[PDB]
């Protein structure tokens, strides 16, 4: 097959990322997968003359008891040359993600660019030199990949597209998001049909899937008591004062007046009529998301995560601080009780998914965890073809207390 | 000897051209030698004479050898190495002894000369041009160029490795029961074959390398176990550390002290007991590196004490995959932890220790976690697996901590080992106001310009105080306010403050910090049985 010439952004050089140490277990899996791919002419061994390198690792998806190879092409992608997203699926009743990744292995990649796809399989205790490979066909996780397979993909989908316009198909890298408003039965089966359609063309394409709008940005609720103590008011005031950053209409003077005088924190204070109003008024302001916040396509999305303890986590997707596009409270996944990393990774994934569905873009994560810890175990629970950008931060206490007050349904479902 | 292996495509850095540095003048003697030697390797096909069409040049030198009284040669490839492309890696990470598997017999193949056996990329050969001058300040000189990998050239080490990798690939496959380690010119081969069987395979290997123009010594040569490998001493059943010798002298210079402390600090890893506390003191206010320091008696005892510890030669054992990996950790003090990874009790694989720096604000439990993490990573790189942990901490202690920490953290499957001192939470802030306890409304402020401030308090019980502070900053002032509050408070206290820093103490509650003031506050906090710290918006009406 003829190949499209791919190049790096002007002035950029190939990625030279260092390989992370992998446990023996997954190292075996990589060798197994790599030798197989080598024979199939997917990848070729390279010498030391190639200085470029990208990290690799193996993961096991839920409901999958066989290893899969994932590469961290993030560095390469950011350096790759640039070459649509609907809205409907955001409003859809149910969405199903399909792994159309394999299809790329069919298309060959521009000879000269291949050098940049270099990767290494590490050796235990540095006993032997790592096996150095290089891609020949399109690599999974690479951005240029879907950007090249586009042609074949559109055609392959056209029939289903035209015979089922009531469904929305979106492709984000190795994933194919198919959403429909049809009830559970028809949808599941229709997906199965779409699958078989792909199967017929060659590539195997593997409750049910997602649900777009059952995700509502819940407001912040303020507590109510029959009587308040100095301490309570102090807490309330502390929160409000901060909240004014998002809602400038929030005032707290009247409450502050009741908080004047060196009295016991346990001491109860009757709310003055004027304070009652100020409080009530603030509740009103807080009843809905701030106006004016609009998604700017050219700017990157940011996602802050906060550990709430007890398995809960809070997050915010925004572009400019306080001007959040969405907010949410993630609950611990049934089982991941002993470790935060599990919950964190899971959270990271769920959020990105939503970022994709809604904006079709990967948000930068501000992870509340020490680099060392994250780098060492994230792979162990990662179950996504993509890897989002991230940075680590020292979570400010104030923001945590605020979102902690996110409204919760009297009964979820 | 010259192998028929495919050369590696080597090219110069983007936009650079080959070396053109001139050659140095030499004495009649060194010239004779260079001619002899160069003609020697010329006949062997290692180097070849070149015509004037090559503008490149590199300086060659001569010098009598290491106990031989015979002249050797050396080419200064600096310039060439500066222009040569960057290669991936020359395996920067050596196999740690503890990670080796016990083999019934090992053999060391000294594949040294091999560098001059692997052919260089023909196109590149031209860049290795060098000249043997003439006395007569002649016309031209004896020009040559390398056809094989040059000793000292940037790419040689890397290329040689891969070439070797390729050559050994088949043998390994047809002999999966044999393990080989590559280290520059040394090729270590080990297995569990009855002595004779082993010897035979080694010979096959030798014959193999031979076919590919790789000369190897006869008789299973030169070195024999114990293998003195980089500070380590490898024996068939255990590895030992080379005797670290301490220079017993009577005059000590700054430099000599620093160097000493250095060795002593490396030793601490394998010898959990070594101390340099006093030794470091001898470096305070040093004017010159050559300045002599009168060794204090405290230092004499310390240095001497260290000698007694280093008297006992330590030895670790090898890895046996058929057994679990256990890692035990201990706390020798605030910020100092010791660990020993083993399979069978007392039969240690690797040991070490980590020294921390209190930083802005940390706590023991946090540090334990940070240790477990480091240890884990070390294990994965060595034994490709994570060890089971034996830690000096209560499961309850852990639970209470991590379930409430602001940052995500985790410690792999571990087991409690009751070995004092156990790490415990020195204090725990109350989650709500203490009933029937004094409430201190603390506050402090200082002029940023004049560094003059005031810090004090007032209680719901009527009590009050204030102190004017000279040369200080608002941060210190606020902290000071909280400090005083704790001083005159009592066993149970409620303290309200508008300090942002205090908020940090609330969210992390550290048991150590760099700021002595904070340390004071901490010690004070540890004394109280009930403390509730609360924060309120600054510049507002709360007072
Ligand atoms: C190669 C090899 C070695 S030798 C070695 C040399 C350098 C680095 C690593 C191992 N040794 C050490 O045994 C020595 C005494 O019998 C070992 O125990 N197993 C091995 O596989």
């Amino acid at each position: 097959i003829e190949t499209v010439p791919v190049k790096l952004k002007p002035g950029m050089d190939g990625p030279k990322v260092k390989q992370w140490p992998l446990t023996e277990e997954k190292i075996k899996a990589l060798v197994e997968i790599c030798t197989e791919m080598e024979k199939e002419g997917k990848i070729s061994k390279i010498g030391p003359e190639n200085p470029y390198n990208t990290p690799v690792f193996a993961i096991k998806k839920k409901d999958s008891t066989k290893w899969r190879k994932l590469v961290d092409f993030r560095e390469l992608n950011k350096r790759t040359q640039d070459f649509p997203h609907p809205a409907g699926l955001k409003k859809k009743k149910s969405v199903t993600v399909l792994d159309v990744g394999d299809a790329y292995f069919s298309v060959p990649l521009d000879e000269d660019f291949r050098k940049y796809t270099a990767f290494t399989i590490p050796s235990i205790n540095n006993e032997t030199p790592g096996i150095r490979y290089q891609y020949n066909v399109l690599p999974q996780g690479w951005k240029g990949s879907p950007a090249i397979f586009q042609s074949s993909m559109t055609k392959i989908l056209e029939p289903f597209r035209k015979q089922n316009p009531d469904i929305v198909i979106y492709q984000y890298m190795d994933d194919l998001y198919v959403g429909s408003d049809l009830e559970i039965g028809q949808h599941r089966t229709k997906i199965e049909e779409l699958r078989q359609h792909l199967l017929r063309w060659g590539l195997t394409t593997p409750g049910y899937e997602l649900h777009p709008d059952k995700w509502t940005v819940q407001p912040i609720v303020l507590p109510e008591k029959d009587s308040w103590t100095v301490n309570d008011i102090q807490k309330l005031v502390g929160k409000l004062n901060w909240a004014s950053q998002i809602y400038p209409g929030i005032k707290v003077r009247q409450l502050c007046k009741l908080l004047r005088g060196t009295k016991a924190l346990t001491e109860v204070i009757p709310l003055t009529e004027e304070a009652e109003l100020e409080l009530a008024e603030n509740r009103e302001i807080l009843k809905e998301p701030v106006h004016g916040v609009y998604y700017d396509p050219s700017k990157d999305l940011i996602a802050e995560i906060q550990k709430q303890g007890q398995g809960q986590w809070t997050y915010q997707i925004y572009q400019e601080p306080f001007k959040n596009l969405k907010t949410g409270k993630y609950a611990r996944m049934r089982g991941a009780h002993t470790n935060d990393v599990k919950q964190l990774t899971e959270a990271v994934q769920k959020i990105t998914t939503e970022s994709i569905v809604i904006w079709g873009k990967t948000p930068k994560f501000k992870l509340p965890i020490q680099k060392e810890t994250w780098e060492t175990w994230w792979t162990e629970y990662w179950q996504a073809t993509w890897i989002p950008e991230w940075e680590f931060v020292n979570t400010p206490p104030l923001v945590k207390l605020w979102y902690q007050l996110e409204k919760e349904p009297i009964v979820g479902a | 000897p010259i192998s028929p292996i495919e050369t590696v495509p080597v090219k110069l850095k983007p936009g650079m051209d080959g070396p053109k540095v001139k050659q140095w003048p030499l004495t009649e003697e060194k010239i004779k030698a260079l001619v002899e030697i160069c003609t020697e390797m010329e006949k062997e096909g290692k180097i070849s004479k070149i015509g004037p069409e090559n503008p490149y040049n590199t300086p060659v030198f001569a010098i009598k050898k290491k106990d031989s009284t015979k002249w050797r040669k050396l080419v200064d490839f600096r310039e060439l190495n500066k222009r040569t492309q960057d290669f991936w890696e020359v395996q920067l990470g050596i196999p740690h002894p503890a990670g080796l598997k016990k083999k019934k017999s090992v053999t060391v193949l000294d594949v040294g000369d091999a560098y001059f056996s692997v052919p260089l990329d023909e196109d590149f050969r031209k860049y290795t041009a060098f000249t043997i001058p003439s006395i007569n300040n002649e016309t031209p000189g004896i020009r040559y160029q390398y056809n094989v990998l040059p000793q000292g050239w940037k790419g040689s080490p890397a290329i040689f490795q891969s070439s070797m990798t390729k050559i050994l690939e088949p043998f390994r496959k047809q002999n999966p029961d044999i393990v080989i380690y590559q280290y520059m010119d040394d090729l270590y081969v080990g297995s569990d074959l009855e002595i004779g069987q082993h010897r035979t395979k080694i010979e096959e290997l030798r014959q193999h390398l031979l076919r590919w123009g790789l000369t190897t010594p006869d008789k299973k040569h030169q070195k024999e176990p114990p293998f003195l490998w980089m500070g380590y001493e490898l024996h068939p059943d255990k590895w030992t550390v080379q005797p670290i010798v301490l220079p017993e002298k009577d005059s000590w210079t700054v430099n000599d002290i620093q160097k000493l402390v250095g060795k002593l600090n490396w030793a601490s890893q394998i010898y959990p007991g070594i101390k340099v506390r006093q030794l470091c003191k001898l470096l305070r206010g040093t004017k010159a590196l050559t300045e002599v320091i009168p060794l204090t008696e405290e230092a004499e005892l310390e240095l001497a004490e260290n000698r007694e510890i280093l008297k006992e030669p330590v030895h670790g054992v090898y890895y046996d995959p058929s057994k679990d990996l256990i890692a035990e950790i201990q706390k020798q003090g605030q910020g100092q932890w010791t660990y020993q990874i083993y399979q069978e009790p007392f039969k240690n694989l690797k040991t070490g220790k980590y020294a921390r720096m209190r930083g802005a604000h940390t706590n023991d439990v946090k540090q334990l976690t940070e240790a477990v993490q480091k240890i884990t990573t070390e294990s994965i790189v060595i034994w490709g697996k994570t060890p089971k942990f034996k830690l000096p901490i209560q499961k309850e202690t852990w639970e209470t901590w991590w379930t409430e920490y602001w940052q995500a953290t985790w410690i792999p499957e571990w087991e409690f080992v009751n070995t004092p001192p156990l790490v415990k939470l020195w204090y725990q802030l109350e989650k709500e106001p203490i009933v029937g306890a004094e409430t201190f409304y603390v506050d402090g402020a200082a002029n940023r310009e004049t560094k003059l401030g005031k810090a004090g308090y007032v209680t719901n019980r009527g009590r009050q105080k204030v102190v004017t502070l000279t040369d200080t900053t608002n941060q210190k002032t606020e902290l000071q306010a909280i400090y005083l509050a704790l001083q005159d408070s009592g066993l149970e206290v409620n303290i309200v403050t508008d300090s942002q820093y205090a908020l940090g103490i609330i969210q992390a509650q550290p048991d150590q910090s760099e700021s002595e003031l904070v340390n004071q506050i901490i010690e004070q906090l540890i004394k109280k049985e009930k403390v509730y710290l609360a924060w309120v918006p600054a510049h507002k009406g709360i007072g």
